[PDB]
C-alpha cells in the first residue's frame, strides 16, 4: 500500500506501507480515497515501525491517531533519532525493550569487526592549482580524481578481489564514478541502468563469483536495493550524516564467511584529500567512529600503491584527467542526485 | 623561524664528557666512583672490554682487541671503541716495532681498582663513628621531601602558587633556557625547550637541569670536578645510611645549600655536618624510567582507544602538563578525565612539542592496568598523535644563500664544484643551474664569483 | 646580483603549488618566494617565513573544512 505502486485492500493480512501516504495532509489521489478511508477502518492488530528513528512527530502523530493499533513497536538503527529535537517521541510506543551490543555481535559474528580506514592522499599540485581557483563546487572532482586516490583504489579494489572479497564502491559524482568504473572495467550502475541490465549485474555479484567489485551511484545512500558487500570504499569522504553514513556502512557489509579469524572481516575505506574540505568530514567520520566504538585507522601508502601497474602512472595521462575534469562542467562536478 | 623548532637537545654522559678536556677527565677520573659512574654508563661493548683490559699493563694490538668480536658485530663495536676512545679511556701506546697497541688511561685504571679493590681510600668514605643523628629522618620522608622538592620546581615552571624557590634558582631556570623572559620581572613563562622538558622524565629532567647547572657551573665558580666526583660518590650512596659534610669545600658548601634545597639531600640544619641523601639523587644517572608506568612509582594514565585519559591524578601539576597537549573533560577527586584531540595536541606542537614527548610522557605514565601488553599505548592513538604532528611538520625551513642564473653551464658546473670542494652545497638544480650554499660560503663564493 | 641571502624552504609537491598560490595571492602581504627552485624546495625572503608558518597552518586548518 504505497503510492508507488497498485494495492490490494481486499483479503489483504499484512499492509506495508509508506508513512508519506498516511501522514498525508490531503487525500493523495482517489487512492487514497481507496485506502485511506478503508485503512482508517480497520484496526490492525500490530504496527511495526520501520524507520521511526526518521519519522517526525507529525507524521508519526497522525499515523498514531489514524490506525489505533492494539500494538506498536517501534525498529530503530540507533536510538538517538534525527528528528529527536527537543521531544523523544519514542515514548508515545513506550520503553526500550532490547538493545543488542555491538561487541555481543562481534563476539558472536553476527556483526563482522569492519575494518575503518582512510586514504589521506596527497593533493597532485596540478589539482591544487585548481582546488585553491575554484572555490565554487565544481572543486569536487580535484579531491575526488587526484591520481593519488584513483592509484589507492584501484590497488586495493585488485587486492579485494585478490582475496575474493565482495567489495562495492561508491561515490558522490555522476562523472567520478564512471570515469573509475570505466577506466577500472568494472560494473558500475546509475539510474539510467535498466532493471535487467542492472539485475545482470547484481546476478552475477550476489550469486556469480567473477564479479568481485561493483561501482554504484550516490542513490547507494537510500535505499536502491544495495546487495550484500564484504568490503566497502567510499571514493569521497564528503558525504552527509555521519549517521546515515554508518547506516549505509552497516546495510552493505556483512561478515566475510571463514575468515572471522582474520584481524577483521569486513572492511570500510573512504578516501580522502590532504588539505581539502574532505579532511573535516573524514575527521569527524573519525571520530564519531571511534566514538560508535568502530575501529578506525588512516592509510597514505602500502605495498603494491606504487609496487603495481596503476593508472595516471604518467604526467599526460593525469594531465588528460585533470583536463576531463576541468573540461567537465560544474553539473559533472557536482555531487550527484541521490534517488 | 629560519630554522625549524628549537629543541631540547638531551645529551648524555657520553655527550657531555665528550667535550670536555683529558686533564679535567683525568682529574675527574681520580676518585673511583667518578670512574664507576662513567664505566656503568658505557654501553655493554666497552663495559666487557674495559673490565677485561684493567688488569693489564701492556698496549694490547689493535687488531687483536678488535679481532674479539664477531665479523657482523665489530661494526657495532666500533661504537664503544670511538667512545673509549673519544673519552680519553683508551690511549694508544706503540708496541715494538710501532704496532697499535691499546692501554687505558692508568688513572681510570687505578681508580677502578681501588673501587673494587682496596686502596689509599676506602671508597673516599667513612662513618666518623657518629651515632643515630638528632631528629632522625626516615626514607619515605627523604623521598616525600625530594618529590616535594622537585614538585616546587616543577610547580615554579608551571607558575602555581606556594612555588618557593631562590632567585638564583629562577634565574638558572631563565639562564637556561626553560622559563623565557618575555616579560619583565621574570614572570612564570616557559620555552618550548622547557615545555619539553616538563614533559620529560625524572631522571633525564635532573640529569639535564644539573648539566644546566654545571654549564653554569664555573661561570657561577663552582667546581665541575668535585660537584661531578660528590655527585657520582651520592649516586652511589644509601639512602639510609648517614654521610658527612666534613672536609668539603665552599664550592660544594654553595652546592650542597643548593643540592639541599634542590631536595637531592636532606640536612639537619643548613649548618649541619651530616645528612641523608635522598632516592633522586641515588637515582640521578643518565638511564631509561621506561617503557610503562614506571617501576619505582607506577603511572596513572588510563589511555583508552576512544582518545580517553582517565589519569587516576590528584596532583595539579601532572594534570596541568595533561592540559597542555589534551583537550580536558572533568575533574574527579581521585581521577581526572580528558582526551587528545587534534587541536590540543596542535597546541602542544605549535609551543614545540615533539609527539614523541607526549607518547613517552603517557607511557612512562602509563597505568599497571594498561602493561602486560606489548603496546601500552593503542596502534590508533600512537599513529594518530604523530599523524597530527606529521600534518603540520611537513614544511621545514632552511637558511642559506642562494646562487643562480648563472651566465652558462660551466658556471654551474664550476660553482657546484666549489660547493663540492668545500662540501658547503646544500642543494641544487642541475636543469635551471640553481645552487643554495651555506651562508659561510656568501662572501666567499660571491667574491668568487668575479673570479671563476 | 646572482647572489641571494634567504631561507631554502623544503616542502611537498602540493605545498609548493600553495606557497606559489599564496605568493600569487601576495597572502602575507608582500611577496616571499625568492624563486622556485624545484618541485621540493623553494627559496623564500626570511622576514616572512615568520608570518608564513602561522597563515599557512591557519588555512590549512581553514582547507579542511567546508
Amino acid at each position: 500500500f504505497t503510492s508507488d505502486a497498485k494495492d490490494k485492500p481486499i483479503g489483504c493480512s499484512v499492509a506495508i506501507s509508506t508513512y508519506s501516504m498516511l501522514g498525508h495532509t490531503t487525500k493523495r489521489s482517489w487512492e487514497a480515497e481507496r485506502v485511506m478511508e478503508w485503512l482508517k477502518t480497520q484496526e490492525w492488530g500490530l504496527m511495526i515501525l520501520d524507520e521511526v528513528h526518521t519519522i517526525p512527530a507529525k507524521m508519526f502523530r497522525r499515523v498514531l491517531t489514524i490506525v489505533q493499533a492494539h500494538c506498536k513497536l517501534g525498529l530503530t538503527a540507533t536510538l538517538v533519532r534525527e528528528d529527536d529535537k527537543i521531544v523523544d517521541l519514542n515514548f508515545l510506543i513506550g520503553p526500550k525493550l532490547y538493545e543488542a551490543n555491538w561487541m555481543e555481535l562481534q563476539n558472536n559474528g553476527y556483526i563482522a569487526k569492519v575494518q575503518c580506514a582512510e586514504v589521506w592522499c596527497p593533493m597532485s599540485p596540478e589539482f591544487y592549482r585548481e582546488y585553491v581557483a575554484i572555490k565554487t563546487k565544481k572543486r569536487i572532482l580535484l579531491y575526488t580524481m587526484n591520481p593519488n586516490k584513483f592509484r589507492a583504489c584501484q590497488f586495493l579494489i585488485k587486492f579485494h578481489e585478490r582475496r575474493n572479497d565482495k567489495i562495492i564502491v561508491f561515490a558522490d559524482n555522476v562523472f567520478a564514478l564512471k570515469e573509475y568504473a570505466i577506466r577500472l572495467n568494472k560494473p558500475y550502475i546509475y539510474g539510467p541502468t535498466s532493471q535487467g541490465e542492472r539485475m545482470q549485474i547484481l546476478q552475477n555479484f550476489k550469486h556469480n563469483p567473477k564479479i568481485n567489485t561493483i561501482f554504484i551511484s550516490k542513490v547507494g545512500d537510500t535505499s536502491f536495493d544495495l546487495p550484500e558487500a564484504n568490503v566497502l570504499i567510499q571514493i569521497s569522504s564528503h558525504g552527509g550524516s555521519r549517521r546515515q553514513e554508518a547506516q549505509r556502512l552497516g546495510r552493505v557489509l556483512r561478515a566475510k564467511k571463514g575468515m572471522v579469524a582474520e584481524e577483521y572481516n569486513a572492511f570500510f575505506y573512504s578516501l580522502v584529500s590532504q588539505d581539502t574540505q574532505e579532511m573535516a568530514y573524514s575527521t569527524k567520520r573519525q571520530r564519531f567512529l571511534v566514538d560508535q566504538g568502530y575501529s578506525f585507522k588512516v592509510i597514505t601508502k602500502l605495498a603494491g600503491m606504487e609496487e603495481e601497474d596503476l593508472a595516471f602512472s604518467t604526467k599526460e595521462e593525469q594531465q588528460q584527467l585533470l583536463q576531463k575534469v576541468l573540461a567537465a562542467t560544474d553539473l559533472d562536478a557536482e555531487e550527484e542526485v541521490v534517488a | 623561524r629560519g630554522l625549524n623548532r628549537v629543541h631540547l637537545q638531551c645529551r648524555n654522559l657520553q655527550e657531555f664528557l665528550g667535550g670536555l678536556s683529558p686533564g679535567v677527565l683525568d682529574r675527574l677520573y681520580g676518585h673511583p666512583a667518578t670512574c664507576l659512574a662513567v664505566f656503568r654508563e658505557l654501553p655493554s661493548l666497552a663495559k666487557n672490554w674495559v673490565m677485561r683490559m684493567l688488569f693489564l699493563e701492556q698496549p694490547l694490538p689493535q687488531a687483536a682487541v678488535a679481532l674479539w668480536v664477531k665479523k657482523e658485530f665489530s661494526k657495532a663495536q666500533e661504537e664503544s671503541t670511538g667512545l673509549l676512545s673519544g673519552l680519553r679511556i683508551w690511549h694508544t701506546q706503540l708496541l715494538p716495532g710501532g704496532l697499535q697497541g691499546l692501554i687505558l688511561n692508568p688513572i681510570f685504571r687505578q681508580n677502578l681498582r681501588i673501587a673494587l679493590l682496596g686502596g689509599g681510600k676506602a671508597w673516599s668514605d667513612d662513618t666518623s663513628q657518629l651515632g643515630p643523628d638528632k631528629h632522625a629522618r626516615d626514607v619515605p620522608s627523604l623521598d616525600k621531601y625530594a618529590e616535594e622538592r622537585w614538585e616546587v620546581v616543577l610547580h615554579f615552571m608551571v607558575g602555581s602558587p606556594s612555588a618557593a624557590v631562590s632567585q638564583d634558582l629562577a634565574q638558572l631556570l631563565s639562564q637556561a633556557g626553560l622559563m623565557k623572559s618575555t616579560e619583565p620581572g621574570e614572570p612564570p613563562c616557559i620555552t618550548s625547550a622547557g615545555f619539553q622538558f616538563l614533559l620529560l622524565d625524572t631522571p633525564a629532567q635532573l640529569w639535564y637541569f644539573m648539566l644546566q647547572y654545571l654549564q653554569t657551573a664555573q661561570s657561577r665558580g663552582m667546581d665541575l670536578v668535585e660537584i661531578l666526583s660528590f655527585l657520582f660518590q651520592l649516586s652511589f650512596s644509601t639512602l639510609g645510611k648517614d654521610y658527612s659534610v666534613e672536609g668539603m669545600s665552599d664550592s660544594l658548601l654553595n652546592f650542597l645549600q643548593h643540592l639541599r634545597e634542590f631536595g637531592l639531600v636532606f640536612q639537619r640544619k643548613r649548618k649541619s655536618r651530616r645528612y641523608y641523601p635522598t632516592r633522586l639523587a641515588i637515582n640521578l644517572s643518565s638511564g631509561v624510567s621506561g617503557a610503562g608506568g614506571t617501576v619505582h612509582q607506577p603511572g596513572f594514565i588510563v589511555v583508552e582507544t576512544n582518545y580517553r585519559l582517565y589519569a587516576y591524578t590528584e596532583s595539579e601539576l601532572q594534570i596541568a602538563l595533561i592540559a597542555l597537549f589534551s583537550e580536558m573533560l572533568y575533574r574527579f577527586p581521585n581521577m581526572v578525565v580528558a582526551q587528545v584531540t587534534r587541536e590540543s595536541v596542535q597546541q602542544a606542537i605549535a609551543s614545540g612539542i615533539t609527539a614523541q614527548q607526549i607518547i613517552h610522557f603517557l607511557r612512562t605514565r602509563a597505568h599497571p592496568v594498561m602493561l602486560k601488553q606489548t603496546p601500552v599505548l593503542p596502534p590508533t592513538i600512537t599513529d594518530q598523535i604523530r599523524l597530527w604532528e606529521l600534518e603540520r611538520d611537513r614544511l621545514r625551513f632552511t637558511e642559506g644563500v642562494l646562487y643562480n642564473q648563472f651566465l652558462s653551464q660551466v658556471d654551474f658546473e664550476l660553482l657546484l664544484a666549489h660547493a663540492r670542494e668545500l662540501g658547503v652545497l646544500v642543494f641544487e638544480n642541475s636543469a635551471k643551474r640553481l645552487m643554495v650554499v651555506t651562508p659561510a660560503g656568501h662572501s666567499d663564493v660571491k667574491r668568487f664569483w668575479k673570479r671563476q | 646580483v646572482n647572489v641571494l641571502k634567504g631561507v631554502l624552504i623544503e616542502c611537498d609537491p602540493a605545498m609548493k603549488q600553495f606557497l606559489l598560490y599564496l605568493d600569487e595571492s601576495n597572502a602575507l602581504g608582500k611577496k616571499f618566494i625568492i624563486q622556485d627552485i624545484d618541485d621540493t624546495h623553494v627559496f623564500v625572503i626570511a622576514e616572512l617565513v615568520n608570518v608564513l608558518q602561522e597563515r599557512v597552518g591557519e588555512l590549512m586548518d581553514q582547507n579542511a573544512f567546508s
